């Protein structure tokens, strides 16, 4: 068996912490994670269906001491249902207790509980922005050689009750039809080119019209009208996304018709922002809820 | 090869000090540049704020063998690494560098000249020659660089605060002489 | 035959000045298990300093355990237990658990360290020990939290028959007549109190409890000699003036001895 | 990079005053800790633990007082075997915290380590660690390929030996090694020593420890001692204060200077040997004139004990004043040359050639400890 | 069931913690990078010595 309170009892314990202790567990406890979760990652949809209430929050990037306030106020699984738009490993202190905390409440509650894939869930990137070095050092690459393999096999997108649509990145402009989406194999890495990639890499801008370039080097800007064209063609009401910093934590794009979260505050210690997260009602009225650094 | 220095008496540079640099190339982690006020020691300037799967030439406009302003965010002396990031430079700041960097380039385009006219054959007696003259006004004023031009362009209002730099009489007069032609305003 | 010892900075300036190891020694050889307190040791040089003088006629003469240094603040000091190996020999020890200090959960300064002697000689067979060098300001806190330390040790060990001992500054300034209300070491039927409230423990002018022995369970309250608790006065003893005595230490040992 | 795991190799470098450790192609040792093993003097235990038999490392030297301490290598060589293998212990199964089974490992030994010591660590790998594979390389000429050359003279001054090493080709010269049995322990004896002259005490097993602390802070090598001893008399120019851990300050003046003078005048501490200058220039007379010319040009300075300010400055000078006057003087000190050995065996380690050469457990278990000298330089 | 998003206008707020949040490895990977360079700088020169000695050595 995987004994997988004693897991998430020890990454817990730490919650009041001062200063950021470090939670100690083994390779076979967190290999443990990872080969039981990526079983049921393969088992549920590449695209999720699911169905309100739940609460959705953007990127977290290692930041763990911030991911338990943001449980400590909206509440521990299952008593919320939870839908996460990736960007969990990088430049935080704590990738591995951040990591680890997701893919063992994803174990416990299978139904409840949901991960997307962000775009430093792949190995190319987590190389470089720091991933792949909190391993080297705390357990070893071998271990990390796992964890891409739990990566590539998450889900990319959600729709909840088939009227908001969750993706990491955003749009692209090969994304016609849902089909595309689920024609997609898993496991996968994640291309530089195309409707995977784009998903996980684009931006909105609200300088450019049609699909603008990006200066991150990969796939698409994306203007204002170019959401409320795919919007209609799939009788949506609302993209909610990440990827991207924002002072509010909360930024609405195209006439309050897509939205932007940034759950991280006080990203990386580099920004002054707020992080924030969208508690949609039964009733699919959403709300927002922010965590605010100090001034 | 020719003599190159310091342009300073420290050979690092300190954190948070707002330095010069040459771009050299561009790596995965982010692009390698040259101190130029440094003696051309190796620092790189870290891949920041918004991520990339790969570094287009033109990305925050570093290109290549343009001089550009940074702040220093870390220093391992231990190491001989230098970590600089373009992120947090004001736009005032980069002028006040642009300044301070022309004033200093301008003082040691003098001091190499004048080690030409004599016809020093070792940068340890071009440092020797930086020693005695411009860091001495640069311990004065207590400022990097700023010191020595400043002190420098008093030279053409009046030579003779020049003798109390401990100077063979050929140093003085080829300075005296170096000086006119660099800095007589036209 | 039990005694405990407080020896005022014990370390390696005190060791050095051979007249007073020398008599530290004639002290520490009178008992089978004794144990000393306020070791201000950083490298066990003057613990070994000791043990060499002890051992020196057989190489176990005693032997030793030695807690970790303790304390909240940098001032960290150790405990020391000695014990001859023929009367009796350690089981097991333990230092009592109070958490993380800068979350401020911690309940003692000197996290006392407890420890199971077998007796192969005694009535009583097997019995623990239970150390304790109070703060003096925490006194009152520190004494009636003893009282968890024994149920730790039922629950660790389903032992009763527990000796607890030490420097509990129990006395006069830091823990008033009244303030023993609340104690409840002293209160409970549990224990025993062997070191009554009029032993002068201390080699200065005070009148001072300051050390105690306190006993729970059945054997080992009834393998008391009775009327044998008492404080060991090393200057009467030895016929020293009052300096070289608070040279060696202003609390004089204290003892009780068994069957 | 371990783009699929080969398995990331172990180096150690086994100093008579610290052992380092850590894994290939990290650009420095996780692990450094004093080469002290302690059993011992009395029976006993630590609250809420068993009796151990020996401590080793910090462990060994924080609990000093009731062990006896020893050494397993002096002046560089490793005299005491029962002692050296609870070192190796220690450093998989405490700092590194990894089944040697898993890794090879890298060592170092000091130059002229005689051809039995070579064998005996070697087979102690392959027999009490069951090793994949191992390798061992002389520790001075790692610290000049860390520099990045081949052909050098590498001044090695650590704790308990100095050394003067010719390379050439990247193969350290036999002959023309000269040690030296000074070093940076001897050196701390001698600041203590000199330091009572002022009425500073250092009895206490604490205070020995603020003399090493204070010799690796305020000491530097003056680059004409007589001046800066007449400096030092007739001005407080020259004088630094260093603060005890109790908070009473202390004054060092011509100390600072005095302390790693004695590397150029070892009859200060009543050696009578040549200092380190004169070494140096001996050995590079040992070698061929052909290639002295290189020797001169590529002084490369190692280990600990080199780490002093002025250091350097003063090698130019007296080195200058002995060779004929037309050479290219030039000495090299690295800034990271406190683990320049290290460093040289992570880069050797980490090479795409470099995993071709180790003796494998195969290997030896073929052919005996015998093969370490087919597979050392 | 045709349901369609809605919005509360007002938003609650918590305070974040003060707790710092840099992480060093951003910064260990370039180490780990420049000292692979300084590996593939060096590899040229070093690994002539390796095979002389390892062609040295095998007559043996
Ligand atoms: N900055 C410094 N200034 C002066 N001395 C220093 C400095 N840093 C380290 N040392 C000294 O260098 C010595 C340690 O160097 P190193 O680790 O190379 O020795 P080692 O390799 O253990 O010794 P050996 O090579 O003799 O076996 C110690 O004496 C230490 O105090
Ligand atoms: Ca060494
Ligand atoms: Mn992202």
């Amino acid at each position: 068996k995987l004994n997988l309170d004693s897991i998430i009892g020890r990454l817990l314990e730490v919650q009041g912490s001062r200063p950021g202790k470090n939670v100690q567990l083994t390779e076979n406890e967190i290999r443990g994670l990872c080969l039981k979760s990526r079983e049921i990652f393969l088992s549920q949809p590449i695209l999720l269906e699911l169905e309100a209430p739940l609460k959705i929050c953007g990127a977290i990037h290692g930041q763990y001491y911030d991911l338990l306030r943001l449980f400590e106020y909206g509440g521990f699984p299952p008593e919320s249902n939870y839908l996460f738009l990736g960007d969990y490993v990088d430049r935080g202190k704590q990738s591995l207790e951040t990591i680890c905390l997701l893919l063992a409440y994803k174990i416990k509650y299978p139904e409840n509980f949901f991960l997307l894939r962000g775009n430093h869930e792949c190995a190319s990137i987590n190389r470089i922005y720091g991933f792949y070095d909190e391993c080297k050092r705390r357990y070893n690459i071998k271990l990390w050689k796992t964890f891409t393999d739990c990566f590539n096999c998450l889900p990319i997108a959600a729709i909840v009750d088939e009227k908001i649509f969750c993706c990491h990145g955003g749009l692209s402009p090969d994304l016609q039809s849902m089909e595309q989406i689920r024609r997609i194999m898993r496991p996968t890495d994640v291309p530089d080119q195309g409707l995977l990639c784009d998903l996980l890499w684009s931006d909105p801008d609200k300088d450019v019209q049609g699909w603008g370039e990006n200066d991150r080097g990969v796939s698409f800007t994306f203007g204002a009208e170019v959401v409320a064209k795919f919007l209609h063609k799939h009788d949506l009401d609302l993209i909610c996304r990440a990827h991207q910093v924002v002072e509010d934590g909360y930024e609405f794009f195209a006439k309050r018709q897509l939205v932007t979260l940034f759950s991280a505050p006080n990203y990386c210690g580099e920004f002054d922002n707020a992080g924030a997260m969208m508690s949609v009602d039964e009733t699919l009225m959403c709300s927002f809820q922010i965590l605010k650094p100090a001034d | 090869p020719g003599l190159s220095c310091r342009f300073y008496q420290h050979k690092f540079p300190e954190v948070e000090d707002v330095v010069m640099v040459n771009v050299r190339s561009i790596a995965e982690m982010g692009a390698y540049v040259s101190l130029l006020e440094y003696n051309n020691i190796e620092g790189m300037i870290l891949l920041s704020e918004l991520s990339r799967r790969r570094i287009r030439s033109i990305n925050k406009l570093i290109r290549i063998g343009r001089n550009e302003c940074v702040v220093v965010i870390r220093v391992d002396k231990e190491k001989g690494y230098i970590d600089l990031s373009k992120r947090r430079v004001s736009p005032e700041e980069a002028i006040k560098c642009e300044d301070k960097f022309t004033k200093s380039k301008t003082v040691y385009s003098i001091l190499r000249h004048v080690a030409e006219v004599l016809e020093y054959t070792k940068d340890e007696q071009l440092e020797s020659l930086f020693q005695r003259t411009a860091w001495v006004f640069d311990d004065k004023y207590k400022r990097p660089g700023y010191g020595a031009y400043d002190a420098f362009k008093h030279a053409v209002s009046d030579p003779s605060i020049l003798d109390s730099l401990d100077l063979n009489e050929d140093e003085r007069e080829v300075l005296i002489n170096n000086i006119n032609r660099r800095l007589t305003p036209q | 035959k039990i005694a405990a010892f407080n020896i005022r900075t014990f370390g390696e300036t005190k060791m050095s000045n051979a007249t007073l190891a020398s008599y530290i020694v004639r002290i520490v050889r009178r008992y089978d298990i004794v144990l000393i307190q306020e070791v201000r040791d950083s490298h066990l040089v003057a613990v070994g300093k000791l043990l060499d003088y002890l051992n020196q006629d057989d190489p176990n003469t005693y032997h030793y355990v030695v807690s970790e240094p303790l304390g909240r603040n940098s001032y960290k000091e150790r405990y020391l237990f000695l014990f001859r190996p023929n009367k009796v020999s350690v089981l097991d020890t333990y230092q009592y658990d109070d958490g993380c200090e800068s979350c401020g959960n911690d309940s003692f300064s000197r996290e006392p360290a407890v420890v199971k002697f077998s007796s192969h000689s005694t009535k009583v067979k097997e019995f623990a020990i239970v150390a304790l060098h109070s703060a003096p300001s925490d006194a009152v806190a520190e004494i009636n939290s003893l009282y968890d330390v024994y149920l730790d040790v039922q629950q660790k060990w389903h032992l009763n028959d527990v000796m607890l001992m030490g420097d509990f500054n129990a006395d006069c300034s830091y823990v008033t007549s009244s303030q023993w209300s609340s104690i409840r070491l002293r209160t409970s039927s549990t224990f025993q109190w062997l070191i009554p409230d009029s032993a002068d423990t201390t080699a200065t002018s005070t009148n001072c409890a300051y050390d105690r022995i306190v006993v729970a369970g059945s054997l080992l309250q009834s393998s008391v000699v009775p009327g044998s608790a008492a404080p060991f006065d090393f200057q009467a003893a030895y016929g020293l003036s009052n300096e070289m005595a608070l040279a060696i230490s202003d609390h004089y040992p204290v003892e009780v001895t068994l069957t | 990079m371990c783009d699929e795991d080969e398995t990331t190799a172990l180096v150690c470098d086994n100093g008579s005053g610290l052992v380092k450790a850590g894994f290939a192609g990290d650009d420095a040792p996780r692990a450094v800790f004093p080469s002290i093993v302690g059993r011992p003097r009395h029976q006993g235990v630590m609250v809420g633990m068993g009796q151990k038999d020996s401590y080793v490392g910090d462990e060994a030297q924080s609990k000093r007082g009731i062990l006896t301490l020893k050494y397993p290598i002096e002046h560089g060589i490793i005299t005491n075997w029962d002692d050296m293998e609870k070192i190796w212990h220690h450093t998989f199964y405490n700092e590194l915290r990894v089944a040697p089974e898993e890794h090879p490992t890298l060592l170092t030994e000091a130059p002229l380590n005689p051809k039995a010591n070579r064998e005996k660590m070697t087979q102690i790998m392959f027999e009490t660690f069951n090793v994949p594979a191992m390798y061992v390389a002389i520790q001075a000429v790692l610290s000049l390929y860390a520099s990045g050359r081949t052909t050098g003279i590498v001044l090695d001054s650590g704790d308990g030996v100095t050394h003067n090493v010719p390379i050439y080709e990247g193969y350290a010269l036999p002959h023309a090694i000269m040690r030296l049995d000074l070093a940076g322990r001897d050196l701390t004896d001698y600041l203590m020593k000199i330091l009572t002259e002022r009425g500073y005490s250092f009895v206490t097993t604490a205070e020995r420890e603020i003399v090493r602390d204070i010799k690796e802070k305020l000491c530097y090598v003056a680059l004409d001692f007589e001046n800066e001893m007449a400096t030092a008399a007739s001005s407080s120019s020259l004088e630094k204060s260093y603060e005890l851990p109790d908070g009473q300050v202390i004054t060092i003046g011509n100390e600072r200077f005095r302390c790693p003078e004695t590397l150029f005048q070892p009859s200060f501490i009543g050696m009578e040997s040549a200092g380190i200058h004169e070494t140096t220039y001996n050995s590079i007379m040992k070698c061929d004139i052909d290639i002295r010319k290189d020797l001169y040009a590529n002084n490369v300075m190692s280990g600990g004990t080199t780490m002093y300010p002025g250091i350097a400055d003063r090698m130019q000078k007296e080195i200058t004043a002995l060779a004929p006057s037309t050479m290219k003087i030039k000495i090299i000190a690295p800034p990271e040359r406190k683990y320049s050995v290290w460093i040289g065996g992570s880069i050797l380690a980490s090479l795409s050639t470099f995993q071709q050469m180790w003796i494998t457990k195969q290997e030896y278990d073929e052919a005996g400890p015998s093969i370490v000298h087919r597979k050392c330089f | 069931d045709v349901k369609h998003v809605r919005f509360a206008a007002a938003v609650e707020v918590w305070e974040a913690d003060d707790i710092e949040r840099k992480g060093p490895w951003e910064q260990a990977a370039v180490d780990r990078f420049r000292f692979q360079r300084r590996i593939a700088s060096v590899e040229e020169l070093l690994s002539a010595v390796l095979l002389r000695q390892k062609k040295l050595l095998e007559q043996q």
